[PDB]
RNA sequence: AUGCGA
């Protein structure tokens, strides 16, 4: 199943739902006390946190892009392109 | 090819599976009158290799099984010979793209 | 849910399959034997079907657990059944098997080598090898027994190498192949197979005559006798009543000695579990009990009524105690009692017994299996319109949600929802506390629950709950204090305590319509609290997605309580992402009303504003301090006259907020729209219709509907192009702010002088409406054809009227005609009054003003008020009238006014006259049933094809795949472009005028570092090369596929669609002047701008096209020769009906073809009915045979010459060949009801009595063909027949000349396109014989099949995508291609014509979707009797197993990145 | 069946009718209309009527 | 289930 690194052929671009999901999934981490990587500049809203966490590309998560067939592959945040 | 006047008995039938060593296929001479091939609605069906199609369910990750499907007895199928598991590659205009390329699975 | 409690053990897969006996035995909590239900009166009866052990209750703890009604599961009973009965839900299925098998030997009647020859086509089947499944067929060579073994050596051959290398190849593994071509070869085996097991009507194996068995329905099977000759012959080979236990005794025996087969016949995939296949199975030799929490009583308020089960499980119970009766008759007789036939009786009690408690079971499982309101069971509990799955499964009831009417208010954003503080101090948030919200939550808490951002509740990391409802400000302020206390269980130390907070303005909601008809009448909006409110407040720009409107709408409000659905709801379903629909890409989001009448007040020159009023406007309409700018401060612009004093225009104020709310670092907009008022209007010179924006600046026009609300590249939708939906939605908040405080300076009205025409006006009126009274009779005289001025009391006038009254089709020629000359007169009227002719014009006239820059109101209404009402019409044509010839009891009969027919000259500002009251009644009732009918005939088009796509969404490749994986399109329409995106995609000049803008977006520095820029270009180059080479359709030189298939086009820019490749370069080329006027931009920086906006407006990975399809093709279907409309499109997608009701062939007619020689063709190719040439027919019937001269006078040789194109030769052969051979059948077909003269004539007279039985003489007008006499006679013992109706039948069964199903060939006008024939039949074979006249080549039709069968499939393809195509486009509506096309390409999948409908469905691979839809346990059944296993693909069957969807958002996993040191 | 026809004139409505299902269903008496109650005088009719010509049956 | 609001 693993896509070797070398080989990923996906979208280069963060989908819109690749984007909500991943803001959504840290914000709630942010909001269960995972360890802040950024300056909490004030903000009170785990959400605006994990926006701001994904302006600095701090995020420490990964997409896994399914294949149909089953293959996948392990995308960090810190390459496909925000937006 | 065994293209018949009026018609050929389902006896005859029995024998035109009957030898493994060379397919026959049997054509209405009346259905011979037009080449549906000719057809406006018609895009261009091309018979993909062995390696084509091996090369084609490499690059989506998919059985054979999973492609979209034309049937045995579609009149292009008879037209171009497709065997049971033959690929067919459909170079279609579209209202939109232009030339677009379809596949087509024949089951 | 609580995010505290993870599980971590997710279901993958469910399995069904049958239960057995000895399993429920060993799980099964208790045995019930007891009928009684309660006891005590009031107690649950021991080992009756409230025993402890099924459950709590009435705080007895459940006798298997321990645990009260609140913890106790639950747990299942059993019931040990007297006999074994039937299984329902497999009656079908075991019946059929007992017909399948041979009573004296116990095999099946059919071959055994051929069965073994089955076993071998579904082994191959398990592992979807189809072609060797196929290819198995062909291995062949009295038959010994060396060789039948050497068939099973050879297929058992032939299975081990297939599957060897299938598995070697990895074609397949062990655990089967499955797919929906699979599924369905499977599904056609089996049933050849069924046909097969079923033909041998005597046994093969053994040869022995087994007894035809027959049912009673669902409770009895008789064994039939045999004929002495089949016994006898069985010896030489050497109705009955019986039980199911005898049944169960052949089944087990049967079922083993064919296990072989059936190990592959009951398994769809590799039984992995050697699980032997059981008779057992169909029967029932044990009942379960269900759990006593879900056989609780139904109290309904006050009435405690028992529950149906108990009451079909007692009467169970009961019969099977009376049964055990009878065993306690065995017990009782027996001993031998050698001649008591005293048992006779309990023989009936065995009969009746026995039936009857097969029949109770029956009826526990259906009620429609029992033999006045019974009860239901568990087969109709689970469908229907209910379908357990459908109203608690596919649909739920939620909490955190609420309900409320809706209320208008522009001073809130238009991403906002305004909810009143009941709402807002009654719904929470489960916010986990931390150190950054420990204050927000702590102040919350301090609030309570009767505040705002208070705080009801608080959960602690232990579970446990503690309720603020009712604790005071000091014990509040005490659990303030500890919000943030530490750890105090290891079993606890990762969480941290949660606050359960009011709603409050930091939220996302998803506010919901009803009407769902389409994705975007359900967005999220962010919440504003508003103080005294009780109504939930809405923008007004939204009320076009919902389609909403404050007459007394409802809305659903649904509030997440998940941070996933909070990002979900505040990124992707925010109305922001919805502003434009994908049905068409139109914008569906704008400003209404009031709104466009102040634009178009404000917008125009005449329009000046003093500084005081300008900056007032300005900051009324933008606050810096809620962040509505990119500037921190405020500029201005210069007066527009620097004179006498100092002004502005409104088109200035415009600039000023455009330039406030675009940011400082881009260029103004730059666009040239048009407005809905011509420049007329404004005067002889004036120009105003040309919209112009230059670096943010309205330079000229006006602004209305079509600017910012139109949604059609106006100004707001080039807001949206260019800076995007965040600035497009602050446009539209300052829009609505500027013109509604605009609104409360200026104000709008309207009133009756706004209505009067001058004296002129109504001159020109009246002066007009004095003509439609010749145009009354006129047209009446011209429909009934008769001369000019004919008077309007003319006998034959009214005689010839009351023939059209008669006749439904002539009324309608009728109607049609008057309707067209009266309608010619109100476009007159009209046309000169109107505009002209209002006492008071445009600006001065605010009614003018609404319809004509579309606020509100049209041009006909305009004219309804101001001129006349006109035609009212029902069903497409005028008036009903009396059977009297009156269409009102004040009018004389067939009057010819026109009025008379519902043409109202009155007006509704100057009334209308009684019996034009009573029209407009007419039209306006047939409107409003129209309009309640239309939403029932919308329902079903929606989820009869959405239940469908649903799966089906692009593959992370950009292949359009469904849920279960088949692929269904290699691009989304071909091109994978986003609907959302496309609108500008195609405006080249347009974004050239915004070049810098979108080069400032799209700059591509930041990315041309993560793709290739070339190879997709270098590949446009040998590809544009080679396409300029082949710039006929099929005889190309195919040899380049398209960019787009050979390269995944978001990755390497340049991968376009040739048809936007071409318009690009053409658009470059043809501009080249253009490009010789700019500041410098070139055609390869500016087409690389282009095809980086083709790479950034694809459609991402994971849409969910097919619902979108499906929303995009239903929804526009509500508003809505040949069949059109919605049964149409039902006709195509609902049923893909084989049998059009209007069958059509379209026939191009070469250039060379004349006109003339079309109608001759026209006429050559229609057919030509007997009875259509038949004047008169006069039978003599004289009676000593019975003598019945039939004499056919028919029309003049050269009348029917004319018409039809036939000869007297023609009618000789057909008299003399059909007429007669089919007359002369229909009269013995009677019978069985029963019980001059030359001598060429005189030899074709005697040959045809030497030809038919009954005719004697034959007298023809062979001088011209008028008649045809012969004379038949017939004997006394014929008695009587009504011989001119037999005539008259045979008459329309008589063919002068028929194309076998093409009925006409009409020569319609040609229009749009070359010169064609429409033909109303099918048959392209016949038309292949005319192709001197018809280019064969481009024949087209509407019948789907037709075309399936002749053309093949994507010609069958083609021509639904064009009908589809056709049906929209007669409505004016605009569908994207795409969606059409993904719609026929699904009915396609299969090579066919696979409707959406149920049948369809079978086909299709997820079990729960098609339990889901309709025929539940039908699908259930063929579902277990197959073993299948659900792969859990389907998004309904995911939802039924709770299960994150597939589409979208879970399209895909999220992993974390951990420090490992 | 719903449509509105020319008959009802003066005895049923043309705009006090439901919207919604029941419309053309549900219609209301003119305000104007009555219903007999009673049969009268049929036994004297013919007595006249054979003397205005009627045929005896 | 009937009527009914949107
Ligand atoms: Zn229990
Ligand atoms: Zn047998």
């Amino acid at each position: 199943k693993a896509i070797p690194k070398d080989q990923r052929a996906t979208t280069p671009y963060m989908t819109k739902y690749e984007r909500a999901r991943i803001l959504g999934t840290r914000a709630l981490q942010i909001s269960m006390n995972a360890p802040v990587f950024v300056d909490l500049e004030g903000e009170t809203d785990p959400l605006r946190i994990a926006m701001k966490e994904l302006a600095e590309k701090k995020i420490p998560l990964v997409i896994r892009r399914y294949l149909p067939d089953g293959s996948f592959e392990d995308w960090s945040v810190e390459e496909l392109i925000v937006d | 090819i065994f293209v018949y006047q009026n018609n050929i008995t389902p006896s005859a039938m029995k024998l035109v599976p009957s030898i493994p060593p060379a397919t026959i296929e049997t054509f209405n001479e009346a259905a011979l009158v037009v080449n549906i091939t000719h057809h406006e609605l018609v895009p261009k069906h091309i018979r993909l290799s062995s390696d084509e199609k091996r090369e084609l369910l490499k690059r989506y990750r998919l059985k054979e099984s999973q492609l979209p499907r034309i049937q045995r007895a579609d009149p292009v199928a008879l037209y171009l010979g497709l065997k049971r598991g033959e690929v067919v590659k459909i170079i279609r205009k579209s209202e939109t793209s232009g030339r677009y390329a379809s596949y087509r699975i024949c089951m | 849910m609580d995010i505290s409690k993870p599980v971590g053990s997710e279901i993958t897969s469910v399995d069904f399959g049958i239960l057995t006996a000895k399993e429920i035995r060993n799980l099964s909590a208790k045995q019930i034997t007891n009928p009684t239900v309660l006891d005590n009166l009031g107690h649950p009866v021991s080992g009756g079907l409230y025993d402890l052990a099924l459950g709590a209750f009435l705080r007895n703890l459940c006798s298997t657990c321990g645990l009260d009604e609140k913890f106790c599961p639950g747990h299942q009973g059993h019931i040990e059944l007297p006999v074994p009965c039937y299984n329902p839900l497999f009656f079908n299925q075991l019946y059929i098997y007992l017909r399948a098998s041979c009573l004296f030997c116990h095999h099946f009647r059919l071959k055994s080598v051929e069965v073994h020859r089955y076993a071998c086509k579904l082994r191959l089947l398990q592992y979807g090898l189809i072609d060797e499944s196929y290819k198995l067929d062909e291995i062949t060579l009295d038959i010994s027994s060396t060789l039948l073994n050497e068939l099973k050596s050879k297929r058992s051959e032939y299975v081990d190498m297939a599957i060897a290398k299938a598995l070697s190849d990895g074609r397949t593994t062990e655990r089967g192949s499955f797919t929906a071509t699979v599924n369905d070869e499977r599904k056609k085996l089996v049933h050849e197979f069924h046909k097969k097991l079923l033909s041998r009507g005597k046994c093969d194996n053994c040869g022995m005559f087994s007894p035809k068995f027959r049912k009673d329905g669902f409770t009895k099977i008789f064994e039939t006798a045999l004929n002495e000759k089949q016994i006898t012959n069985n010896r030489v080979k050497g109705s009955t009543y019986i039980l199911s236990t005898e049944v169960k005794n052949i089944l087990d025996t049967v079922f083993r000695k064919e296990q072989c087969v059936l190990q592959y016949v009951f398994h769809s995939r590799p039984n992995l579990s050697r699980k032997l296949v059981k008779a057992d199975s169909f029967f029932m030799d044990v009942l379960v009990v269900p759990p006593t929490r879900f056989r609780l009583p139904s109290k309904l308020g006050e009435e405690v009524h028992e529950n149906s089960q108990n009451q079909l499980l007692s009467k169970v119970l009961t019969t099977s105690l009376l049964i055990r009766d009878l065993n306690d008759d065995l017990s009782k007789l027996q001993k031998d009692k050698v001649s008591l036939e005293d048992r006779r009786v309990i023989f009936s009690r065995l009969m009746n017994a026995f039936v009857t408690i097969q029949n109770d079971v029956n009826a526990f499982i259906d009620s429609t299996k029992a033999q006045k309101v019974p009860i239901p069971g568990v087969k109709q509990a689970l469908e229907k319109k209910e379908g357990l799955f459908r109203k608690h499964m596919m649909g739920k009831r939620v909490n955190y949600a609420a309900r409320s009417v809706i209320s208008p208010d522009p001073n809130i954003e238009t991403n906002e929802i305004g909810v009143p503080p009941v709402f807002a101090v009654k719904l929470t948030y489960p916010e986990p506390v931390t150190a950054y919200n420990i204050a927000e939550l702590r102040q919350a808490v301090i609030n309570g629950p009767d505040k705002w951002p208070g705080a009801t509740q608080i959960q602690n990391e232990d579970g446990s709950l503690v309720s603020l409802i009712g604790m005071s400000v000091e014990q509040r302020k005490a659990l303030a204090n500890q919000l943030l206390t530490p750890s105090s269980n290891v079993s606890t130390h990762t969480l941290n305590k949660k606050v359960y907070r009011h709603i409050k303005n930091r939220d996302v909601v998803l506010m919901n319509r009803q009407p769902t008809l389409h994705k975007a009448s359900m967005m999220g909006h962010k919440v504003r609290v508003l103080p005294n409110e009780k109504t939930l407040r809405l923008h007004y720009a939204n009320t076009g997605a919902y389609n909403a409107d404050f007459d007394g709408d409802e809305m659903n409000m649904h509030f997440p309580q998940n941070e996933n659905a909070r990002a979900e709801a505040l990124n992707l379903a925010n109305t922001d992402s919805q502003y434009l629909t994908p049905t068409s890409g139109s914008p569906v989001r704008g400003l209404i009303q009031d709104h466009i009448s102040a634009g178009v007040w404000l917008t125009s020159k005449d329009s000046f504003f003093t500084r005081e009023q300008y900056q007032q406007y300005i900051y009324g309409c933008i606050r810096p301090e809620d962040g509505h700018t990119t500037r921190s401060k405020i500029v201005t612009l210069p007066p527009t006259i620097f004179k006498p004093y100092p002004l502005w225009t409104g088109k200035q104020i415009i600039t000023t907020v455009l330039l406030n709310v675009t940011p400082p670092d881009m260029p103004g907009i730059n666009l040239i729209s048009k407005n809905k008022i011509k420049n007329e209007y404004w005067g002889k010179g004036s120009l105003e219709n040309e919209v112009l924006f230059k670096d943010g600046a309205l330079l000229c026009g006006i602004l209305d509907k079509s600017q910012y609300g139109a949604s059609k590249y106006g100004i707001v939708h080039s807001l949206h192009e260019v800076y995007g939906p965040e600035v497009a939605a602050k446009v539209l908040s300052v829009l609505g702010r500027l013109f509604t405080n605009y609104i409360t300076a200026t104000a709008f009205t309207c009133g009756m002088d706004d209505l009067r025409l001058t004296a002129e006006g109504n001159k020109w009126r009246t002066d007009i409406l004095k003509t439609s009274v010749d145009t009354g009779r006129e047209a009446a005289a011209e429909v009934t054809n008769l001369d000019k001025d004919t008077p309007a009391d003319d006998p034959e006038l009214l005689k010839r009227l009351q023939e059209i009254l008669r006749d439904n089709n002539k009324s309608g020629i009728l109607d049609a005609v008057t309707s067209s000359k009266v309608n010619a007169i109100t476009s007159q009227v009209v046309s000169k009054c109107v505009p002209d002719g209002t006492m008071k014009k445009f600006p001065c006239n605010s009614m003018q003003a609404m319809a004509l820059s579309g606020a509100k109101g049209s041009n006909v209404n305009v004219s309804q008020i101001m001129c006349l009402l006109g035609q009212q019409a029902l069903e497409g044509r005028r008036v009903p009238v009396m059977v009297s010839g009156k269409t009102l009891p004040s009018f004389k009969p067939y009057e010819t006014d026109a009025m008379a027919g519902g043409y109202v000259k009155g007006r509704f500002y100057s009334g209308i006259k009684p019996q034009e009251y009573y029209f407009h009644c007419m039209a306006g009732r047939e409107g409003l049933i129209d309009t309640a009918v239309k939403t029932s005939r919308s329902g079903y088009l929606q989820r009869c094809l959405t239940k469908q796509l649903e799966g089906v969404h692009v593959s992370y490749d950009n292949s359009i795949r469904d849920a279960d994986g088949t692929l269904v399109q290699f691009m989304y329409g071909g091109d994978a472009i986003d609907i959302t995106k496309e609108s500008h995609m195609t405006q080249f000049e347009f974004c050239l005028d915004n070049y810098y803008a979108l080069l400032k977006k799209y700059n591509p520095s930041a990315l041309i570092e993560h793709l290739d820029v070339e190879s997709a270009l270098k590949y446009s180059k040998k590809t544009l090369k080679y396409r300029k080479k082949h710039s006929p359709h099929y005889k190309q030189s195919v040899k380049y596929d398209p960019v787009l298939a050979k390269y995944n086009p978001a990755k390497y820019l340049g991968s376009v669609s040739e048809n936007f490749q071409d318009k690009l370069e053409s658009f470059l080329d043809k501009n080249s002047k253009l490009f010789k006027s700019s500041d410098g931009v070139n055609e390869k920086k500016f087409r690389a701008l282009m095809q980086l906006k083709y790479m950034r407006s694809l459609i991402n990975p994971g849409e969910a096209v097919g619902i979108i399809a499906s929303q995009s093709v239903g929804e526009p279907s509500t508003q809505m020769n040949v069949t059109l409309g919605i049964p149409r499109l039902r006709e195509i997608v609902m049923t893909a009906s084989a049998a059009i009701k209007t069958p059509q062939m379209t026939l191009p007619i070469w250039n060379d073809v004349s006109d003339e020689q079309a109608d001759t063709f026209c006429k050559s190719i229609s057919k030509v009915l007997l009875s259509e040439v038949i004047d008169k027919v006069i039978v003599t019937e004289t009676t000593a045979a019975r003598s019945y001269v039939i004499h056919m006078r028919f029309f003049d040789n050269n009348e029917y010459s004319e018409e039809y194109d036939v000869s007297k030769e023609e009618l000789q052969n057909v008299i003399s060949n059909q007429f007669i051979h089919l007359l002369e059948a229909a009269i013995v077909k009677e019978i069985k009801k029963q019980k001059n003269m030359n001598k060429v004539q005189r030899d074709r007279q005697s040959a045809i009595i030497s030809h038919h039985r009954f005719i004697t003489k034959y007298n023809f007008d062979d001088e011209s063909g008028k008649w045809c006499e012969f004379k038949l006679e017939l004997a006394a013992d014929t008695e009587k027949l009504l011989m001119v109706n037999i005539v008259e039948e045979i008459c329309r069964k008589s063919i002068i000349r028929q194309i076998p199903h093409i009925d006409r060939c009409v020569h319609p006008e040609p229009e749009n396109g070359k010169r064609v024939l429409v033909t109303e039949g099918v048959n392209f074979q016949a038309m292949w014989d005319q192709e001197a006249f018809i280019d064969v080549d481009g024949i087209t039709s509407n019948d789907v099949a037709a075309v399936l069968k002749t053309y093949g499939v994507e010609a069958a393809r083609n021509t639904i995508v064009n009908e589809i195509n056709n049906v929209f486009s007669r409505y004016a509506i605009s569908v994207s291609f795409r969606h059409l096309d993904l719609i026929a390409d699904m009915m396609t999948r299969q090579g066919t014509y696979l409707a959406f409908n149920r049948q369809g469905m079978e086909t299709s691979t997820s079990s729960f979707m098609k339990m889901s839809y309709e025929t539940t346990c039908q699908f259930l059944t063929k579902a277990v009797l197959d073993n299948e296993r659900e792969q859990l693909d389907s998004p309904s069957a995911r939802i039924v197993v709770g299960k994150l969807n597939n589409v979208g958002t879970g399209s895909f996993d999220v992993l974390a990145k951990v420090p490992n040191a | 069946v719903r449509k509105l026809l020319p008959e009802s004139w003066g005895f049923l409505c043309p705009v006090h009718t439901p919207d919604g299902s029941p419309c053309g269903l549900l219609n209301h008496f003119a305000h104007k209309c009555r219903i007999s109650t009673q049969q009268s005088d049929v036994s004297r009719i013919p007595s006249i009527l054979y003397s205005l010509g009627v045929a005896p049956a």
